[PDB]
């Protein structure tokens, strides 16, 4: 399940469906919040994949699936120099025996950085964490406390009054 | 699909893989006596 | 003034190739220098005359 | 200035938005270094200070 | 500090020392930073 | 999505301050 | 626990371990020393 | 240009920077910390 | 000559040196591994990718408009012809050069 590849949209598909995913996530209140102020088939792919799953698809998962034309045109576009320069690069650079030495290698790990040979998932995002909720920005402007009195007064001060003759 | 960090990284196979599971591998770094 | 710079015109590969990665790494020419084949300040005045 | 806002974000991770609107306090009046509105916010979460 | 004042590794407490830096290193992105346990000192006050 | 919510906000300012004033019309 | 449903990211060291002790690395570049004392005296 | 300040238990990363340069960067720098302070950007919390 | 290294700056650190020499000799062995090991992290970020994630970027860049827009905060703008204390800030940048 890790060799298949993204499916080459058209941009503004891609696009547009990528925006839908963002959206469904990270802005739900977008949708409602567009009528107060006035006042394609990809997504229903999507949807449809899993129809009897309730969980909305994630960024990652549509673009695991879903790429542009671009990002795929310039794969190829890339792929020829590498394999145009394999050639290139492979240019430029009784009885009895001979001696025999190691084995040779184009790359060495001395001079040039090494490849790579060595359930593995995790980092889960809560998308409402992301915002803040109307209701909780208004009880954090409201003051509230215990007023503590002045020292002095106009004349008692810690309390006990200012004392007079009379 | 994963990402593999920086420091996550490993460049040479484990040495039980290298050698197989019948060889004593033996990595000596301290001193005993 | 290295021989290495290539100072022909744009061709049209590598001008795709200047806009994809110029769109995929905003400013950064350093970095896209080596991958379009050109001097960064080559892309960079290329990015602007298209 | 390009490390201290970026650290400012890390802050909002740590913290998230409600602890953090809540010890910063109100834009036009914002709290002191280390004081609350009051203690019914202060108390309110594990992290004081 | 001379100890009797340094911290006393009473079992709950560690382990709540421990718990909260496990916590508070959750909440942070391994791509972007990290938390070492060598470079972290939670120091608890408690009844012990 | 901010834009159309500071555009909600005014409007909804503009709501608050029209029925202000015809709340001070019926007063008088 | 309502303290910590609050912030974004979670379990983002959910699978990390502490170091590989039976690894041997013949690069002195590349090893676990090497990595530790470039991360130590260098800041 | 980069280049290590031995404090004999870390080293110190140094950049030099062009002149002209260096005096562009100076007044942004200026400029930027003066308008984020009147704007009210960083919460207090952090420091120096 | 990393073995050596390695050694030199753990003397160093102690103090149980005082040449002027080796000092130098020993900051320039560090510096030149520390590049190595510097270029080599680049070509890794570059060879593989991004390490921040696609959902943790949109989640960050999210919670921070959120956070700005809390603080109704007022991007700054490119500082004006017309400027009042352009002359100001320019001759404290001066004074710290």
């Amino acid at each position: 399940q890790t060799y298949k590849k993204p499916i080459p949209l058209e941009e503004d598909d891609y696009i547009e469906g990528l925006s839908y995913i963002i959206q469904q996530q990270y802005f739900p209140d977008l949708p409602k919040l567009k009528a107060e102020v006035v006042l394609l088939a990809i997504h229903e792919i999507t949807k449809a994949q899993l129809d009897g799953e309730n969980k909305p698809i994630s960024v990652a998962s549509y673009q695991n699936k879903f790429t542009s034309e671009d990002n795929a045109s310039f794969g190829e576009l890339m792929e020829d120099e590498s394999r145009l320069r394999a050639e290139q690069h492979k240019r430029r650079f009784e009885k009895d025996k001979s001696i025999k030495t190691w084995n040779y290698q184009p790359k060495n790990a001395l001079m040039y950085t090494p490849e790579t040979n060595h359930k593995k998932q995790s980092t889960e995002i809560q998308a409402d964490a992301t915002g803040l909720s109307q209701s909780f920005l208004e009880a954090a402007n409201q003051p509230s406390t215990d007023p503590i009195v002045p020292p002095s007064v106009n004349a008692s001060v810690n309390g006990y009054p200012l004392v007079d003759v009379n | 699909n994963a990402v593999v960090l920086h420091e996550d990284k490993q460049y040479y196979p484990s040495a039980e893989e290298v050698y197989g599971s019948n060889v004593d591998i033996m990595v000596q770094e301290q001193d005993t006596q | 003034i290295d021989p290495s710079i290539k100072k022909t015109e744009w061709s049209r590969e590598e001008d795709e190739k200047l806009l994809h990665l110029a769109k995929l790494l905003p400013t950064q020419w350093r970095t896209i220098a080596p991958i379009v084949g050109r001097t960064a300040t080559q892309c960079l005045e290329r990015y602007q005359k298209l | 200035f390009i490390w201290q806002f970026y650290g400012l974000v890390l802050d909002l991770l740590i913290l998230g938005l409600q602890r953090a609107t809540e010890i910063a306090g109100p834009a036009d009046a914002p709290n002191d270094f280390l004081h609350f509105k009051d203690q019914a916010t202060e108390t309110s979460h594990p992290i004081r200070l | 500090w001379p100890r009797d004042a340094r911290m006393r590794l009473m079992k709950h407490d560690v382990n709540l020392g421990r718990a909260v830096f496990w916590e508070i290193r959750n909440r942070l992105p391994r791509s972007l930073t990290t938390l070492e346990w060598e470079d972290t000192f939670p120091s608890v006050y408690s009844k012990d | 999505e901010v834009r159309y919510r500071a555009i909600m906000r005014q409007k909804m300012a503009e709501k608050e301050k029209q029925e202000k004033e015809q709340r001070l019309f019926m007063l008088a | 626990r309502r303290w910590d449903e609050d912030v974004v990211f979670r379990n983002t060291h959910k699978g990390v371990d502490d170091t590989p002790r039976p690894g041997f690395v013949n690069d002195m570049l590349r090893s676990e020393f090497h990595k530790k004392f470039l991360a130590r005296f260098v800041d | 240009g980069i280049e290590f300040m031995d404090m004999y238990s870390h080293l110190i990363p140094v950049y030099s920077v062009d002149p002209m340069e260096k005096i562009c960067d100076a007044y942004l720098d200026q400029y930027l910390w003066f308008e984020a302070d009147r704007r009210h950007l960083f919460p207090s919390w952090v420091k120096p | 000559w990393t073995s050596v290294a390695h050694f030199n700056r753990e003397r160093i650190r102690r103090g149980a040196t005082v040449d002027k020499t080796v000092a130098k000799k020993n900051l320039g062995r560090l510096t030149r591994l520390w590049l190595k090991a510097e270029q080599e992290r680049q070509h890794n970020y570059l060879k593989d990718g991004p390490y921040v994630t696609a959902d943790e970027a949109v989640a960050i860049y999210t919670t921070f408009v959120h956070w700005l827009e809390s603080r109704r905060f007022q991007p700054i703008p490119f500082p004006p012809l017309s400027y009042k204390h352009d002359t100001k800030l320019l001759v404290l940048a001066l004074e710290r050069l």
